């Protein structure tokens, strides 16, 4: 049998001494049936008065179900399973893939002797004056905190040898599922799949027969895995006449899932229906653009599109396009426009920003993703020119770096709509702003702002200045704030004011912004 | 094994492992597989919940680098720094981490040194290990091996008392004033003398630091032929700021040349009053502010500003405006330069105060977390937080 993992209760705490709820004599008789069997098999062992501990059992034909919450609150933490699942695009193509279900795996694995006592439960005796039978697990109790970690860990040492012996086969463990894959001629694959099952047998683990097995396509967590290709499960858009805030939020939800394989799915219009909504049941009439959006998505979705597997041998290419303002669509492929995956990116970091800046982040998101999925960073193809980047690059206070990339004259091309003069412009009128301004040529304008905030009045003055000034202007402000924002050279902002300035700025011939105490 | 414990009440670290590039992972597999055969480390089971992050840095050989920062913070203190070493002409840095790989680690602290070699696309559980010997990078190692170390060196120390030898973590700093040629010959004697005892590569290209030449990059004011309204406004701006440091700085006279809303480009002739005030301001600025002393009981902070063109400005202080040191660094790409800087600045802090400072980095975390280990070469890791450099603080620290 497999060596045992030593468990312990959390520091200080003591075993589960919880009372066994009353049990219907009809349930009591069915438990004795079940337990006796488990004992006959080695999983549990009758114990005595010695052990004070106890953990509630009840019946759910008839099946056993032990409540380990308390023990689970009292059991040490374990290096948990993984939470990080593989992503189809990361998988390599395979000829055959057999998935085996390790039936009662936790049950064919030993439990640390010194811990067995803490798993102590009790089957009440039918009649009043006579006491019932008391047990404790010899194996991994299903429902216990450390069973998955200890099962998997063990399953791994068991599989390690066989693994190092059969390098042409790869194995992925996932709960009770054992997925075996290879590029062997089906025949040898089915025989291998059968030695495996015999090596696991040489260790107590029992797998199903070739007749009860499972093969592609697999329907795993919103996906459809074929041996050579993958995709997301079939997705159908309703055709309602009446959409609720709830129906819409779920649609927007499934539409995002698709983003990973279907290029160009859009949810702007839809998401906008959720504005001001007052209840999860509130009906929202579809706007003209939302229907247009829904129709497009419906089409895109009608086409079945699959993603291919990772070819460790070929390079990764990530391509990024501006799908709109704040929106970017990318696709990672090894073979010419033959996707492994694709995706979007709306993320706006900071109230203000520019496509150059925003594109650069898209690159970082995509870079981190790749490292997680394929273990390497792709060669990027971006709609931006080296000199444009290099220009916003060295002039920005923050440090930043884009991997290896090549320009791709694929409109629209990210650009800079304006750049402040590095030196005060000669001959250009000069404005001193504060809600108003005063210029070197005697001009001035005061305006009484309503509802504004301190900082918002600052941007206003400036805006007011840009407004009345000519093509070339010089502005002096004290707002370190307005200064930073504008010095960061934004082209898009959540703020409307800032947006008007950005327009003013784009229209000017030359603008010099200066700060003073 | 000297029995060690975590500070009272503190549990072991449970730090997430940042994703690694398949290359780094492979390097880590080769290395850990070998340390395993050599019994320095051992695979562990699921009953160990702790984790410390690992990295592979870069000879063609790869160096494993465990980020024991969190663990060292929860690691009991143990119960000095040669102010002279900073004065020596040349300082060489030796990596003596291997001296540890031969001292068992208290059987019970082992669980705390757990680390994980990750897997690509989560296709495998990840290889889990823990140390059996003193791990490099752990705060406890230098201490526990201190004894055995002092022995090994007492000879050389006495044989070459003209030589200052400071150890810090996995690093040894050999300092002297000898000519460059004798220094390098002298170092090599130490290498074979550290070898005589047991397993020492050079650090920093086997090249030497010349702390003797390090110096405060003071604040400077624009010295120009003609002065426009803009120059002055910027001048007053920079001056007025620095006034919160040197209060003897006066702006009254320059601020008079700026009465009335004029045109930024208009050239203003400096009145003698203003002429001499600027003069006094330049002098006061000629040197670091008096009364700034290094408190050994406060955190050492280092802020770096990107000045563009491959130039960065930094300052080391414990109390705002009270800089203990300020400098510049010049070339690559933003990230590479940024990390080179961080390591330069640490090396000094150590050499000077034998303590690493806490950095405030002008970079996006995901970015830094993604490329730092591509250019990193030290065996230690400072504490670092990510910030947003104010537009004017960079303007008040640029050039000549
Ligand atoms: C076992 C190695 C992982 C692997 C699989 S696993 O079955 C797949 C692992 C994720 C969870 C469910 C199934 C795989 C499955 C299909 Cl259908 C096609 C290509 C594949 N290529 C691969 O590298």
């Amino acid at each position: 049998p497999i060596e045992t993992v030593p468990v312990k209760l959390k520091p200080g705490m003591d075993g589960p001494k919880v009372k066994q709820w009353p049990l219907t004599e009809e349930k009591i008789k069915a438990l004795v049936e079940i337990c006796t069997e488990m004992e006959k098999e080695g999983k549990i062992s009758k114990i005595g008065p010695e052990n004070p501990y106890n953990t509630p059992v009840f019946a759910i034909k008839w099946r056993k179900l032990v409540d380990f919450r308390e023990l689970n609150k009292r059991t040490q933490d374990f290096w948990e399973v993984q939470l990080g699942i593989p992503h189809p695009a990361g998988l390599k193509k395979k000829k055959s893939v057999t998935v085996l279900d390790v039936g009662d795996a936790y049950f064919s694995v030993p439990l640390d002797e010194d811990f067995r006592k803490y798993t102590a439960f009790t089957i009440p005796s039918i009649n009043n004056e006579t006491p019932g039978i008391r047990y404790q697990y010899n194996v991994l109790p299903q429902g216990w905190k450390g069973s998955p970690a200890i099962f998997q860990s063990s399953m791994t040492k068991i599989l390690e040898p066989f693994r190092k012996q059969n390098p042409d086969i790869v194995i992925y463990q996932y709960m009770d599922d054992l997925y075996v894959g290879s590029d062997l001629e089906i025949g040898q694959h089915r025989t291998k799949i059968e030695e495996l099952r015999q090596h696991l047998l040489r260790w107590g683990l029992t797998t199903p027969d070739k007749k009860h097995q499972k093969e592609p396509p697999f329907l795993w967590m919103g996906y459809e895995l074929h041996p050579d290709k993958w995709t997301v499960q079939p997705i159908v858009l309703p055709e309602k006449d009446s959409w609720t805030v709830n129906d819409i939020q779920k649609l927007v939800g499934k539409l995002n899932w698709a983003s990973q394989i279907y290029p160009g799915i859009k949810v702007r219009q839809l998401c906008k229906l959720l504005r001001g909504t007052k209840a999860l049941t509130e009906v929202i009439p579809l706007t003209e653009e939302a229907e247009l959006e829904l129709a497009e998505n419906r089409e895109i979705l009608k086409e079945p599109v699959h993603g291919v597997y990772y070819d460790p041998s070929k390079d990764l290419i990530a391509e990024i396009q501006k799908q709109g303002q704040g929106q970017w669509t990318y696709q990672i492929y090894q073979e010419p426009f033959k996707n492994l995956k694709t995706g979007k990116y709306a993320r706006m970091r900071g109230a203000h920003t520019n496509d150059v800046k925003q594109l650069t982040e898209a690159v970082q998101k995509i870079t981190t993703e790749s490292i997680v999925i394929w273990g390497k960073t792709p060669k990027f193809k971006l709609p931006i020119q080296k000199e444009t980047w290099e220009t916003w690059w060295t002039e920005y206070w923050q440090a930043t770096w884009i991997p290896e990339w090549e320009f791709v004259n694929t409109p629209p091309l990210v650009k800079l709509w304006y750049q402040l003069e590095k030196e005060p412009i000669v001959g250009a009128e000069t404005f001193y702003v504060d809600a108003g301004y005063v210029t070197n040529r005697g001009r001035q304008k005061v305006v009484t702002l309503t509802d504004t905030t301190n900082q918002k009045t600052e941007l206003q003055a400036i805006y007011l200045a840009l407004q009345d000034s000519g093509l070339e202007v010089n502005i002096v402000t004290d707002s370190q704030y307005a200064l930073g924002i504008i010095q960061a050279q934004p082209d898009q902002s959540e703020s409307e004011l800032v947006n008007q300035i950005i327009e003013q700025l784009i229209k000017k011939e030359k603008v010099y912004l200066a700060w003073v105490p | 094994t000297v029995p060690v414990k975590l500070k009272p009440g503190m549990d072991g670290p449970k730090v997430k492992q940042w994703p690694l590039t398949e290359e780094k992972i492979k390097a880590l597999v080769e290395i850990c597989t070998e340390m395993e055969k050599e019994g320095k480390i051992s695979k562990i089971g699921p009953e160990n919940p702790y984790n410390t992050p690992v990295f592979a840095i870069k000879s063609t050989k790869w160096r494993k680098l465990v980020d024991f920062r969190e663990l060292n913070k929860r690691t009991q203190d143990f119960w000095p720094h040669p102010a002279g070493l900073k004065k020596k002409k040349s300082v060489t840095v030796l990596d003596v981490g291997d001296a540890y790989f031969s001292v068992p680690l208290d059987e019970d602290f082992r669980k705390y040194t757990a680390f994980t070699i990750p897997s690509i696309n989560n296709e495998t559980p990840g290889i889990r290990y823990q140390y059996n010997v003193l791990p490099q990078g752990w705060k406890g190692s230098p201490a526990i091996f201190q004894s055995s170390m002092t022995k090994i060196l007492e000879p050389f120390r006495k044989q070459n008392p003209d030589i200052v030898i400071y150890q810090y973590m996995d690093d040894l700093y050999v300092g002297s004033d000898l000519e460059i040629g004798q220094h390098r010959t002298k170092i090599e004697e130490l290498r074979q003398h550290l070898l005589r005892w047991g397993l020492p590569p050079f650090l920093w290209m086997g090249y030497e630091l010349h702390p003797d030449k390090w110096t405060v990059q003071p604040i400077v004011l624009p010295e120009k032929d003609s002065w426009t309204v803009n120059d002055i406004q910027k001048l007053v701006g920079k001056l007025n700021w620095a006034s919160q440091i040197y209060p003897g700085i006066k702006v009254r006279q320059l601020c008079k040349l700026l009465r009335g809303t004029k045109a930024l480009t208009e050239v203003i002739p400096l009145t003698e009053e203003a002429e001499l005030e600027l003069a006094e301001n330049r002098e006061i600025l000629k040197e670091p502010v008096h009364g700034v002393y290094y408190d050994p009981s406060k955190d050492l902070i280092a802020e770096i500003q990107k000045q563009g063109q491959g130039q960065w400005t930094y300052q080391i202080y414990q109390e705002p405006f009270k800089n203990l040191k300020t400098g510049k660094y010049a070339r690559t790409n933003d990230v590479k330069q940024l990390t080179e800087a961080v390591q330069k600045i640490t090396t000094e802090s150590i050499v000077i105060w034998g303590k690493t400072p806490k950095f405030k980095l002008p970079i996006q975390k995901e970015t830094w977390e993604t490329w730092w280990t591509e250019y990193w070469q030290a065996t230690w890791i400072p504490e670092w937080e990510f910030v947003n450099t104010p537009p004017l603080v960079k303007l008040w620290y640029q050039l000549e």
